């Protein structure tokens, strides 16, 4: 089963994920 | 079928977390800065 | 413009997002 | 059109971050526990 998603919204979600990936590890690792 | 409302919900949640991450980052940089001043 | 996404994968992504939402704030806020 | 590879990429990234969050949580609970033993 597939659902439809706006490409721009998936690009935005990707941006948010990449931002947590880039800045969260340095905080958690000290 | 249209999952826009779910995805936009995830964008809002993750963007809130990212705002909190950057505020924590700036608070940690500030805390480390103040300890050099105290010591 | 829309793209297709597996419902199960969007449900999994939602689970991952809800888990960061539930456990990350307590760590960052002390 | 099929964005499965992108979404699965996000699942892998977020699940890696969630694993790191729980490991940090357990390390913080352990650190607080050891300070009660030291003090
Ligand atoms: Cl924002
Ligand atoms: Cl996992």
């Amino acid at each position: 089963e597939f659902v439809k998603v706006r490409k721009k919204d998936l690009e935005r979600l990707t941006t948010e994920v990449m931002q947590i990936r880039d800045f969260l590890p340095r905080i958690l690792n000290g | 079928e249209d999952a826009t409302n779910v995805v936009r919900g995830l964008i809002v949640e993750l963007s809130n977390l990212n705002r909190l991450i950057m505020g924590t980052h700036r608070d940690l940089e500030a805390f480390k800065r103040l300890n050099y001043r105290k010591t």
